[PDB]
This record gives C-alpha cells, structure tokens and sequence, in this order.
C-alpha cells in the first residue's frame, strides 16, 4: 500500500524560479487521508495532499517523499533544481529506435531566446530562429551522444549542461 | 515619435556587407568587389533572394556562391558583385538587399567609400638607428603620412621580390583631420649592410597613378 | 520615451577595466581596477559587487550610486585601488557581481598579461631627408621588443614637455612582443638649429620604469 509522489509537469531537472507541484498519491479510497511529507528525510509543514513549490531555488533539490493515512511511506522522488540560463530538458534518457524523441531547451523564467542550436557531440545537430522544442520522429541509433543547447537571450550567448541520450537497438 | 525595431529582427538570418580591398580598387591588374554574406539560414528556410543596386539603380551581374553548410547546423550564402574601380572611387553607394521567409521584411545594406577631401600622402622611408646595429635584425621604417580616406596599402620589396617580414600599424587620426602609419620591415643586420635597396610601396587614391614608392639604402 | 531595448531579457553585462599603464608603474598615481554594470533595469535596480585579490574578499573597493543613462538604463561603477606590486606580480582581481535579473552572479577577472616582460628597445629616428625640404618635420621614436603592451611614451625638449605628437597603438609584431610608433612634428627651423628632442618611454621591464632617449642634428 505504497505512496507514490508524482511530479507535475514530470521534469525533475528545473531551473530556479520554475513552478513544481508534487503529488501524492495514496490508497484509491473514498476514505479522506491526510498526507505528510518528507524533503532529504526531514518532515516539512505541508500536510495537502499537493505540495506546491511556487519559485524553485537550489535547496527545493533532493529526495521527495509522502503518505497518507491508508498508506506506507513512498519511494523517493528526486528533484534536481539547476542555476543558470539555460536547462536541457529530456522525459527520458534512454528511447529505442524508431521511438520519437523530444527535447526542450528550457530557459530561465521562459525568456525569450533567439538563434537557438541542439548540438550533438559538439557539433550543430538543429538550429531554429526562435527558441522551438527539437523533435527526432523515428530515432536511430546514430541519435545516441551527447546533447546541449545554446542561443541568444539579450546580448548574451548561454548555454546549457550536457545531457547523454541513448538510442538502444 | 519614430517607431523602433521589432523582436522580429532578432531571430532571423543577418546581413554583413564588405567593401573592397583598398589595393583592389586602385589597381588596374585588380577587380574589386563588394561581398554581401548572409548568415543564420535555417535548414528550414534555405532559400535567399539578393537583389544589387548602384545609386539606387539594379543590376544583375552579381554572381551568388553555393549555399555553404556550416558545423553549427546553419548555411552560409555569399553574393559578390564586381565592381568598376571608378564607381567606387566616386563615391556610389553600393545596396544589397536580401529576401527569405524567416525575415518579415527584406534587409537592406548599403556601403560606399569614406566621404571628404582626399589628401596625397607623404612617404618616408628611414633607416635603422645607429642603436639598433648592436641587434641581429634591424628596422626600416616607412612612414606615410597626411593621407585621407584612410583607406591605404602598404607594402615591401627588394629587388622585385616581395618582403614578408612586415607590420604596419593602424592608420592613426593626426591632428590636421589626415591620417598617418608606420610599416616596419625586418631584415637580417648582414642583409642591411650589404647594400640591398628596400622599397616600401605605397598606394592610396590621391596619390599619382594611385602608387607611390620609396627606396631605402645604406651609406 | 526610448525604444525598448531587447539586450534587458538577458539582464546586466560587466566589464572589468585594467589600470592605465602610467598609473601602476609610477608611485605618484594611484593604479584601480574598474568594474563596470551596464544594462542594469528599473525593475531590478540594485546590484551587490563583491571583490578578491587571488581569490581572497576585500572590502576597500568604492561604490558609486546608479547613474541614470540616456537609453533608459542604469550605469553602476565600482573601483578598487590596487597596490603597485601587487599588480606586477601578476595577482588576479575578481569582481562578482549580483543582480536580481540575472540568475547567478557575473563574474570577471583581471590581471596582467602572463609571459616574461621584456625591455623595449628605443629608438630616436630623425626625418628623412626627403622631408627636409617641408616646412614641417617629423621625429620617430620606435619603440619595440616589449611584453606586456603595457606603456607609455612622451616628448620633451630641454626636458620640457612637446605636445605635438601622436602614438600609434601597440602592435603585435611577428616575435610575440609589441611595437609602437610615436611621431613629434616640429617646424623645421627647430631642428635645423638644432634643438635637442626626447623620447621618454614607462614601462615595467625598464630599470626604475623609465627610459629617456634624445634626437638631436
Ligand atoms: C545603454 O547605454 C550604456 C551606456 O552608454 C554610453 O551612453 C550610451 C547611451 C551610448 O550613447 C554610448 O555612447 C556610451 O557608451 C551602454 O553601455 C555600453 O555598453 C557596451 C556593450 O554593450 C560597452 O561596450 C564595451 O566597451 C569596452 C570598452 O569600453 C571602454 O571604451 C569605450 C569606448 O572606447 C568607452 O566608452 C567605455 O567607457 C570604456 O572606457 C574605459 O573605461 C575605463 C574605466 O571606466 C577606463 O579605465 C578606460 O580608460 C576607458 N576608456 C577607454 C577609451 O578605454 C569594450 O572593451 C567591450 O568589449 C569588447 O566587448 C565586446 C562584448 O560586448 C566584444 O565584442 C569584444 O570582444 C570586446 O570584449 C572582450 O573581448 C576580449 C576578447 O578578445 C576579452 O578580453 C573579453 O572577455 C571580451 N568581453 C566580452 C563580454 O565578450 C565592450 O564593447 C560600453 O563600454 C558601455 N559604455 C559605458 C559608458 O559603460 C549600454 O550598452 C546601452 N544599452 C543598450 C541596451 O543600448
Ligand atoms: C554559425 O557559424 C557561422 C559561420 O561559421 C564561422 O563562424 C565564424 C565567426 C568563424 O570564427 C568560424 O568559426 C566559422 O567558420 C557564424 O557566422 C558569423 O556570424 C557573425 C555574426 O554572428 C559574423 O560576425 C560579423 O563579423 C564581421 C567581420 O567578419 C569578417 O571578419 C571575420 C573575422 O574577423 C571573418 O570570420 C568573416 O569571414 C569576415 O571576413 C571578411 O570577409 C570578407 C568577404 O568574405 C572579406 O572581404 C574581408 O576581407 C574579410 N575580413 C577579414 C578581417 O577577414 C564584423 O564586422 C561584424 O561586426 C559588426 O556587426 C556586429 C553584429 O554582430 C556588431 O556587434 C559589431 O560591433 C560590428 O558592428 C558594425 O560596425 C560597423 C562599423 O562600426 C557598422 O558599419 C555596422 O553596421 C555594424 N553592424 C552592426 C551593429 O550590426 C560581426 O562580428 C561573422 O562574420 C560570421 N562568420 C562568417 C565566417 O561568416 C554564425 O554566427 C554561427 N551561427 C550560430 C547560430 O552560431
Ligand atoms: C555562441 O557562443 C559560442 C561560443 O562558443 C559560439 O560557438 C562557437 O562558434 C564558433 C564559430 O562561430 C566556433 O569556432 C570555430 O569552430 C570551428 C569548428 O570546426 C572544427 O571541426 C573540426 C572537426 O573535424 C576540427 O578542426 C575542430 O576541432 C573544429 O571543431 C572551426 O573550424 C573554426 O576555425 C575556423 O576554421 C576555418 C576552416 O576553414 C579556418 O580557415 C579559420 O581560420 C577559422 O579559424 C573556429 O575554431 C566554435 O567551435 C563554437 N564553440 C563551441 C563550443 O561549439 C557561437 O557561434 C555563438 N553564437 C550562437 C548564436 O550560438
Ligand atoms: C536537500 O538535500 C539536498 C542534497 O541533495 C541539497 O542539495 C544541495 O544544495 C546545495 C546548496 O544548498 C547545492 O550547492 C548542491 O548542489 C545541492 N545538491 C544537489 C544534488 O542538488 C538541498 O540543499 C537540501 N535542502 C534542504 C532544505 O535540506
């Protein structure tokens, strides 16, 4: 009889300032629980069933977990909250081929980001003029490597951390 | 009050347009040109129109390069446009205009000569200072000065064969509104001493027959 | 009202200035390093500056108020006096620099060009004498085979200051040190009497950072 924490939306790599709401599940009963939770294994005030985190900073990052009264305490939900311009955001790292894969060059606050590229092993992989999610419809296997995205925001050239994709066979 | 530039502007491909080299429009052997690059094409949107003009009338001899592939996932589309040394020496404007889908409007970029009185420069050549024969290498020295526009080539040679051995500062803004440079050549002190004649050449619009030359000799 | 400016999405930029060349090699000035935020909003107006020397926090440096600029911005300047050798022994000066509308701190650093400093070589070069026959003349001083670019050269007569000259910027030559040219214009009267004219070099790898060298007929 589990908790289990979702997050919503799913990503748990953020960047500061981002909205994060964490969900617990507990027993499907029409039996009202009351929920608690846990952040790096202390006990924090929420008792809602929903814990809204309305403008992330560095220490929201760490282990999520939740229960109710109808429940044992949930796995941990991991949330990575990041510092600086630019966040390339992933649902998962590793896809078979032909799946579609999906990434989104986040940026701080969704500012508006011009000259936008995905690089793949540090070379260009796709350029857009406006800041546009990269879409690979059928993967391959030469889609695996290593990915980043940079652009244009003001006068400043930023750029992202790296993230590995794997495409498996 | 004037309206401003939009957003729009930002993400799109951009427009640099070079003049000619100055040697290039000064001599008769030579065929300046003036290059407009766009850069930023998006794989998406790789189509590029160039529309060329000369004080405001079209022309059509430009000749527009292969779109080029660069490593960061853009293209690169060059359009040259041949241009009479004359043409430009007058001072005629020089217009490319670029069409794509990405842009909401054609970009427009217009280059022509610096504007003003052209004025002849003055060329010195001087020899290495007593000082510098403790050295292995000495310094000759050309100076040219009082020149307007700044737009200048300055070269070096020994008997007929070009010197590599060379750097010529910036031109610097002088007082009277001209301007002045210094090239320095290097040459190996045995070389000096021998007696070789160095010329340093000159070659600037005000000048006769665009071209100048100065000789440097020992003792 | 100004057109508004889109480099404000990507917030404040810094830039972090040397001290002039005269003022570090001479104990009569005192040599600061700038830091200067451009870009700063309305909306997010104050900035935090924090300074290291070799990565250790000083507290010495000034503050100015923010500056209202003509593009609706705002301009906000720190300096920090530097001491003298500190700066010849190559220390690193960091200003950090923090700001709501960024989102993390900007940090910059400053320091004196690595690499041994070589000794300028001066050289007083009298007109040619194809220019003998203007009214006016010109005098050279060459100045090269110097690392860092860091200098300064002046005229003199009768070790009294000449101020019809100008110097061309340093150049990287082919040997990885700098020249530069600076060129005294004086009537030609002057030097045909003649007059005895200086070229006066600062520089760090010169022996007390000063070199004097005359051109006379
Ligand atoms: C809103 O207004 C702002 C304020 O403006 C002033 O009024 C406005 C309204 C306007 O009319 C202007 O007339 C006037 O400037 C304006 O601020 C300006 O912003 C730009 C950047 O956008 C900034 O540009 C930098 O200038 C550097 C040189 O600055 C010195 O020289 C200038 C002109 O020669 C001076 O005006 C300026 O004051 C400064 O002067 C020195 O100041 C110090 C101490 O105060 C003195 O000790 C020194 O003696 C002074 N004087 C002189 C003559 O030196 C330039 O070096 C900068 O860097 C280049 O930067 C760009 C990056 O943008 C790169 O392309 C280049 O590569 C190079 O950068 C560096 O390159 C190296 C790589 O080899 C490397 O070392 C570095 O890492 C690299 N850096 C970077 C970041 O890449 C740069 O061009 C102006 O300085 C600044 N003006 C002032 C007064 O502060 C706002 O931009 C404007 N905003 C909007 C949105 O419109
Ligand atoms: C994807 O890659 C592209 C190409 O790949 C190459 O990148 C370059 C940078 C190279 O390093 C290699 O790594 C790659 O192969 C990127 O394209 C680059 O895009 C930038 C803009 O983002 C262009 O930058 C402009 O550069 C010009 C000067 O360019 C000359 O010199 C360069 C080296 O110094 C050289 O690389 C260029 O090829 C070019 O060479 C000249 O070519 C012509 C003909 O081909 C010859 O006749 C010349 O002799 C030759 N000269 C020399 C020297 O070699 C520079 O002038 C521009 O600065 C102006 O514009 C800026 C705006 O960006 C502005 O901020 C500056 O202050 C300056 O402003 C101008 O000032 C004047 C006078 O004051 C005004 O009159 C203007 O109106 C004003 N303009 C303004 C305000 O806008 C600018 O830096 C770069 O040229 C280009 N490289 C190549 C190659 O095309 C591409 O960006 C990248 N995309 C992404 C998404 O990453
Ligand atoms: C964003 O800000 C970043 C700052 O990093 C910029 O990204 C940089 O962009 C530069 C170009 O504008 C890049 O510099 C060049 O990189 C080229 C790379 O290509 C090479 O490929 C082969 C591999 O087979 C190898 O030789 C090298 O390892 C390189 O990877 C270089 O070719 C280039 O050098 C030029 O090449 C020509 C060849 O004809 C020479 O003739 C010429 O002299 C010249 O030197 C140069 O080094 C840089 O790679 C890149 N940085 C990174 C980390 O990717 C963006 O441009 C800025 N703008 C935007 C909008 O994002
Ligand atoms: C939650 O526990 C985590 C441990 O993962 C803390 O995360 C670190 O926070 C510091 C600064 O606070 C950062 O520099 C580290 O990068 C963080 N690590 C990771 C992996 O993100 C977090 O601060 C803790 N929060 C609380 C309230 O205890």
């Amino acid at each position: 009889p589990k908790a289990v924490v979702f997050l919503e939306p799913q990503w748990y790599r953020v960047l500061e300032k981002d909205s994060v709401t964490l969900k617990c599940q507990g027993a499907y009963s029409p039996e009202d629980q009351s929920t608690q939770w846990f952040h790096n294994e202390s006990l924090i005030s929420s008792q809602a069933s929903s814990y809204f985190i309305d403008a992330a900073t560095v220490d929201d990052s760490g282990e999520y977990r939740c229960q109710t009264q109808l429940s044992t305490l949930s796995d941990p939900v991991q949330l990575e909250v990041h510092i600086g311009w630019l966040l390339l955001q992933a649902p998962r790292w590793v896809f078979k081929e032909e799946d579609p894969i999906h990434l989104r060059c986040h940026s701080w606050k969704n500012t508006a980001l011009h000259k936008v590229t995905y690089l793949q092993n540090g070379k260009g992989r796709k350029y857009f003029h406006h800041n546009s999610d990269f879409y690979i419809p059928k993967a391959t296997l030469k889609d695996s490597g290593s990915y980043f995205c940079r652009g244009l925001v003001g006068s400043k050239n930023v750029s992202s951390e790296t993230v590995q994709i794997t495409i498996t066979q | 009050c004037p309206p401003c530039p939009a957003p729009e502007l930002l993400g799109g491909p951009s427009v640099f347009l070079f003049p000619p080299k100055p040697k290039d429009t000064l001599m008769i052997s030579r065929t300046p040109e003036v290059t407009c690059v766009v850069v930023d094409v998006s794989h998406e949107d790789p189509e590029v129109k160039f529309n060329w003009y000369v004080d405001g009338v079209e022309v059509h001899n430009a000749k527009t390069k292969p779109r080029e592939e660069q490593y960061n996932s853009t293209y690169r589309v060059v359009s040259v446009l041949t241009v009479l040394h004359q043409d430009w020496l007058n001072g005629k404007e020089y217009k490319c205009k670029v069409s794509n889908k990405a842009l909401p409007a054609p970009i427009e970029k217009t280059i022509s000569k610096a504007k003003g009185q052209p004025r002849e420069p003055q060329v010195y050549t001087l020899p290495p200072s007593r000082d510098e024969l403790t050295k292995n290498q000495v310094s000759l020295t050309c100076l040219v000065k009082g020149f307007y526009p700044s737009d200048i080539a300055v070269e070096w040679e020994s008997n007929g064969q070009p010197e590599n051995n060379y750097k010529t500062t910036p031109p610097v803004l002088d007082s009277d509104g001209s301007f002045f440079l210094y090239s320095k050549l290097t040459v190996d002190k045995s070389r000096w001493q021998q007696g070789n004649v160095f010329s340093c050449s000159v070659m600037h619009e005000a000048l006769h027959n665009h071209y100048t030359q100065k000789s440097l000799s020992l003792s």
